[PDB]
């Protein structure tokens, strides 16, 4: 469906004006919805965790990957809704948020690379898909070429991703030099304990992981997320992370690594501490994503990590989308538009939002306390399942570091809420412009999921026990 | 009563049109605390004209 | 940077003596002989000033004479050019 | 006469080191591109030496013929200022440069062997002493070369990666138009 | 094995310690890919295996597309700025 | 997918050892997988020729110092 | 020593023959204005580059992917018999997917040169 979509949209966008790109995005959003509705019955193939090898033995299809694909479709639906539906029908919001002509095509190609990463079973497919993701996401960072910051980020991202791709290719070709193979199915107990193979494998893991900001290589991606447009940041900060971490979780590559443990501790400490003096919103959220990436690095050392990873990545995706959507909604009440691309930059521009929109601040509070991991919300159950796994597998110092990072991160998560529930002079009394219906419904649905998804945890576990065990 | 404070109680700048000026370029603060935009409509009014 | 070597007499004189076998003019051995003979001005002889002439001297005319061989590599300190260059069109759409 | 052509792999290694140093060292980046072309020539030589002249010609027609051409195309059209290699600017790198040279080379040579003790992992990499026997079989009845087999596997056993490279090339067309062109309406 | 590791390492160092150009960064990336492909093809010959040559030709294609995209991004950067300086990417 | 294919389109140099090892893996479970240690050693020996190199080092050293 | 090898080495290490013949035989006594370059012409320290149209660089950037396409078709034409009626369909799908991008290129008019000083086409209307 994605390739059909790509081959259709290329023609239909070539033969269409720039006045039609928003409606094109709406069309393909409804297309993705219909796909996720009608074709999602394929979950029955994976009953009792039946796994399939496709295209020779180049792709792998199981419940894990089907779930990640449904999740990526859901994310693309939300991100396309943010481009296909105007928040307000004003000249300002037709200057700030306009889709460029090729943006949807590049999004769909990046989604294709994401899914061919998670579905990969041979390293040639992995490399082709990594490059199809990274080239497309370079161009996504660069499509708003009237921004100095975005062009600069485009080029930094090109070079750093290029170097890390060199690392991935070196790892792959060294694995081939040793074993004469490109497939991880070629490994077993005997081959692991007979060959020393951890340098190659951890080189691959780090080449994949530094592409999502794992410390000490975080500053460049945080600068890229800061310097890009908000509606591009929301995509480029989430989907690569899902793709690469899902590949590294499905591939059991770092089961008791000391290096990955060390770097995960470092990611937690950096992502918690460095976000304390950040005055800007996107850098704060970038460090939040960094510490969540650390929490998800921890479950690359387990060998039974599907439930924890899927729960945490789903809840982090919902929270990430919700918080970026709240920052997008808050632009109507900020008193100073900073740029055409990042209309809101600093956290103190959210001062007094409760007096203009109180339920938007209720949403912000729900998301902030899910990030902190406060029950009965969803992030609490995420953290609980992660802790369950890592303590069942014997990581006792990492657990205390995890608690300390959970505590230190709460400060910069609460910075937002604190300034939002402060008092402000020159409040809003009336406004005849109303925000969109669709985007309001999407945000409300995400917030309601965060708030009331714990009701279904029993049912989710019972389904997992049939499709993943 | 208002002076902007941060997450850790530290001083934060109130960002205006005040310091998108040519004065506050060519200073070497870190990427986090710079406050010069380089994409502001104040600076980029004559760009590729 | 003009290149100079300063190698001995018995060798350069022989190299010059050898290069007189080609047909085109080259540095002669008697010239490297004259390399040891500085100017001894005869004081009894007349001079320019008897002709009411005042010569130029080399440093004021070296510019005029050597500027054809001046390369003029690049401009000076293209920093402070960035923000003015930002206002021009560099790729025409 | 026999061993006059023995050290032609070592000569290519030496020339590659030289051309990389000249790339790093050249004043004008046009000269760096020309030395990159010379390094591609050296690699193509080495590939002929080990028996892959098809890849040598593919390299000559792709890398030198298109990529280097595009490099020259852009430096002919864009102002790319340059700071010359200096001792007041680059000499600070020597300690880290040397440390990284030693560490990276030794790790790159250690990574290829499966022996447990670390020093022996380098000593096996330098164990290039004994020659390979090339015996002849009579089982291959066809005229299959490397390009034929690449096509066979790429169009039958690996058709998916070809039909994904198609979308990669579509990106190669659609991205640059989106980034370089400005659409009117 | 030797020529490729050497080209790779020297290209990586000439990328990391480049205070001069952006063209040198492009060149060092391309030479890094070259070095990987040469190690790959030497192993392909020694094992008598096609997967290495397949991966190599795929790298050729992907590196070409990488060069095209990178030099489009540079052209956008130059659209806005007009001069690509010693520093600042 | 392209595993076990030569440069000429056929079986590679170390196919037979790999195929023996994979037969023994198909016979076995993860607890009986240690029976396939000699087969994997043979496959890796065909690949890299470590033991033959050490053997020839011994032969050469006897040709080297016990004579001169 | 094969005739191929002899020729391909001999051409480079002999090609400077007439170069040396010309360097040794011919006069060389330059002037300033013989080292010059034109009838008239000058330029102050204004810039090092001229503004160029996008198509000039886009033709080169698009040469790479289409060249790689046509070079990736070489394995097919050297494997055409062995991949009988399967690889045929596969390479047809390949060519169709790559024709979609060519269609995009044509419909966007990316290699067209646009003109700034348009001719005026608007009517002459007189307020009475
Ligand atoms: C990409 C850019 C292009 C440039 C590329 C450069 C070449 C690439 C070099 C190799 C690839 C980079 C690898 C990245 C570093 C991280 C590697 C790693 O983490 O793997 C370590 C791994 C053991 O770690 P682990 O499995 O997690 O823990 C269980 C332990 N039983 O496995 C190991 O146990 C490692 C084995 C230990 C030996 C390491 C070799 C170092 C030797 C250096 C000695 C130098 C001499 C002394 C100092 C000289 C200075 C003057
Ligand atoms: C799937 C779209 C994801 C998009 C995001 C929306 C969340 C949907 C959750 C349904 C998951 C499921 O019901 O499945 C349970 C899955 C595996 O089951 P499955 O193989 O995927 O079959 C599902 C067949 N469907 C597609 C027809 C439904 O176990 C898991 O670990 C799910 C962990 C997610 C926890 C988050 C809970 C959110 C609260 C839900 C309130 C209604
Ligand atoms: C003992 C627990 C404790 O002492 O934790 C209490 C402190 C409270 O910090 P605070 O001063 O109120 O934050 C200042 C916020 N303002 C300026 C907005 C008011 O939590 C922390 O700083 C981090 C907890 C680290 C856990 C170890």
């Amino acid at each position: 469906m994605l390739i059909l979509a790509i081959i259709s949209l290329i023609t239909f966008v070539s033969m269409s004006k720039l006045s039609d790109n928003r409606a094109i995005i709406r069309l393909i959003n409804i297309y993705l919805i219909l796909v996720l509705v009608l074709d999602s019955f394929l979950y029955l193939l994976f009953l009792n965790n039946q796994t399939y090898t496709v295209m020779g033995e180049l792709l792998i299809f199981n419940s894990f990957t089907f779930y990640i694909d449904m999740l990526i479709y859901f994310i693309m639906i939300v991100i396309s809704s943010l481009y296909g539906y105007n928040l307000y029908n004003n000249n300002l919001y037709k200057t700030l948020f306009e889709p460029k002509k090729e943006l949807i095509i590049l999004f769909l190609i990046n989604i294709l690379g994401a899914l061919l990463i998670v579905h990969s079973n041979d390293f040639i497919t992995l490399f082709v898909a990594i490059e199809l993701q990274s080239y497309s996401i370079y161009l996504i960072t660069a499509i708003y070429n009237s921004s100095y910051k975005a062009s600069k980020a485009s080029m930094l991202y090109f070079f750093m991703g290029g170097i890390l791709s060199i690392l991935i290719a070196y790892s792959i070709n060294t694995y081939y030099s040793v074993l004469n193979s490109y497939t991880l199915h070629s490994l077993d107990s005997l081959i692991i304990n007979t060959l020393d193979l951890n340098l190659i494998l951890i080189a691959l893991s780090l080449g994949l992981l530094f592409k999502i900001g794992i410390a000490p290589l975080h500053k460049w991606l945080i600068s890229i997320y800061e310097n890009t447009p908000i509606l591009i940041t929301i995509y480029i900060s989430l989907i690569p992370k899902i793709s690469i971490l899902s590949y590294l979780v499905l591939s059991n590559i770092s089961i008791n690594s000391l290096v990955i443990s060390i770097l995960a501790i470092l990611t937690l400490l950096v992502g918690s501490v460095g976000g304390l003096l950040q005055i800007k919103i996107k850098r704060l959220l970038a460090f939040s994503g960094l510490t969540n990436a650390g929490y998800m690095m921890l479950l690359l050392l387990l060998n039974n990590n599907e439930f924890s990873y899927l729960y945490y990545i789903t809840q982090y995706s919902i929270s990430h989308l919700a918080i970026f959507m709240i920052i997008i909604f808050s632009i109507y009440y900020i008193n100073y538009i900073n740029n055409q691309y990042n209309p809101i930059i600093y956290v103190n521009q959210l001062k007094g939002l409760i007096h203009d929109n109180a339920y938007l601040v209720l949403s912000m509070a729900i998301v902030v306390f899910s990030f902190i991991g406060i029950p009965p919300l969803l992030g609490f159950f995420g953290k609980l399942n992660i802790l369950m796994s890592i303590l069942n597998n014997g990581y006792y110092f990492i657990s205390i570091v995890l608690i300390v990072a959970s505590l230190i991160s709460a400060l910069y998560y609460l910075y937002l809420l604190n300034v939002s529930i402060q008092d402000k002079n020159n409040i809003l009394i009336n406004s005849n412009e109303t925000v969109s219906s669709v985007l309001s419904y999407i945000l409300s649905s995400l917030i309601i999921l965060i708030t009331f998804g714990f009701i279904y945890n029993s049912l989710i576990i019972d389904i997992f026990n049939v499709y993943f065990n | 009563d208002p002076i902007p404070s941060g997450a850790l109680g530290q001083k934060v700048p109130h960002v205006d049109e005040s310091h998108q000026d040519l004065l506050f370029r060519t200073s070497h603060m870190v990427e986090d605390l710079e406050t010069y935009d380089e994409d502001s409509p104040i600076n980029t009014s004559d760009a590729n004209t | 940077e003009v290149r100079h070597i300063e190698l001995p007499k018995a060798l350069y004189q022989a190299y010059t003596k050898a290069t007189q076998a080609i047909w085109w003019p080259t540095y002669s051995p008697d010239q490297v002989e004259r390399q040891f003979l500085s100017q001894k001005i005869d004081p009894s002889a007349k001079t320019f000033n008897d002709l009411d002439l005042t010569p130029m001297e080399l440093p004021d005319l070296m510019f005029k004479l050597i500027r054809p061989y001046r390369v003029n590599t690049f401009q000076h300190d293209v920093s402070q050019l960035e923000n003015k260059e930002k206002t021009f069109v560099h790729i025409l759409d | 006469m026999m061993y006059l052509t023995y050290y032609f792999i070592e000569i290519t290694i030496f020339l590659a080191i030289l051309c990389t140093i000249f790339i790093i060292s050249a004043k004008n980046p046009m000269v760096s591109i020309l030395y990159m072309i010379a390094l591609f020539v050296i690699a193509a030589m080495y590939l002929y030496l080990i028996g892959l002249g098809i890849f040598s010609l593919l390299y000559i027609m792709i890398y030198i013929g298109a990529i280097a051409v595009l490099f020259l195309f852009i430096i002919t059209l864009l102002d790319i200022n340059s700071t010359e290699l200096s001792v007041k600017s680059n000499i600070r790198d020597l300690p880290l440069v040397l440390i990284s040279l030693i560490v990276l080379t030794i790790s790159g040579l250690m990574i290829y062997s499966n022996d447990s003790i670390l020093i022996n992992k380098l000593l096996e990499a330098f164990g290039n002493d004994y020659n390979t026997i090339i015996t002849q079989d009579w089982f291959n009845i066809e005229n299959t070369t490397l390009l034929t087999t690449i096509g066979n596997v790429l169009l039958t056993n690996n058709a998916f990666i070809l039909l994904v490279l198609a979308i990669v090339l579509l990106l190669g067309i659609i991205g640059p138009i989106s980034i370089t062109m400005k659409h009117k309406e | 094995m030797f020529i490729g590791t050497i080209i790779l390492v020297l290209s990586f160092l000439g990328f990391v310690f480049n205070r001069r150009n952006i063209i040198l960064a492009f060149i060092c990336l391309e030479t890094m890919l070259l070095g990987i492909n040469l190690i790959l093809l030497r192993n392909s010959v020694l094992f008598d295996d096609i997967s290495g040559s397949l991966f190599a030709i795929v790298i050729i294609i992907l590196a070409g597309v990488e060069s095209a995209i990178g030099l489009s991004l540079l052209v956008s950067y130059y659209r806005l700025r007009g001069v690509i300086n010693s520093y600042g990417i | 997918t392209a595993a076990g294919i030569s440069l000429t389109g056929g079986r590679n140099r170390c196919f037979s050892e790999w195929q023996s090892f994979m037969h023994c893996t198909a016979k076995t479970d993860a607890k009986s997988r240690a029976q396939c240690l000699p087969n994997f050693e043979d496959y890796m020996e065909c690949l890299h020729h470590t033991k033959e190199k050490a053997r020839l080092r011994e032969i050469e050293s006897v040709l080297k110092q016990k004579k001169e | 020593m094969n005739t191929f090898i002899i020729f391909i080495i001999l051409i480079p290490i002999v090609g400077f023959a007439l170069l040396a013949v010309n360097i040794l035989l011919a006069v060389y006594k330059p002037y300033n204005e013989k080292l010059g370059a034109f009838e008239c012409g000058l330029t102050s320290f204004n810039q090092t580059r001229l503004a160029f149209n996008a198509a000039f660089i886009l033709v080169a950037i698009l040469f790479l992917p289409f060249d790689l396409e046509i070079s990736t078709l070489l394995p097919y034409v050297m494997s055409i018999y062995l991949v009988s009626n399967y690889g045929f369909t596969i390479v047809l799908l390949f060519l169709l997917i790559l024709i979609i991008g060519f269609v995009y290129e044509i419909n966007t008019n990316a290699l067209k040169i646009n003109k700034h000083n348009k001719p005026n086409t608007d009517s002459l209307i007189y307020k009475l």
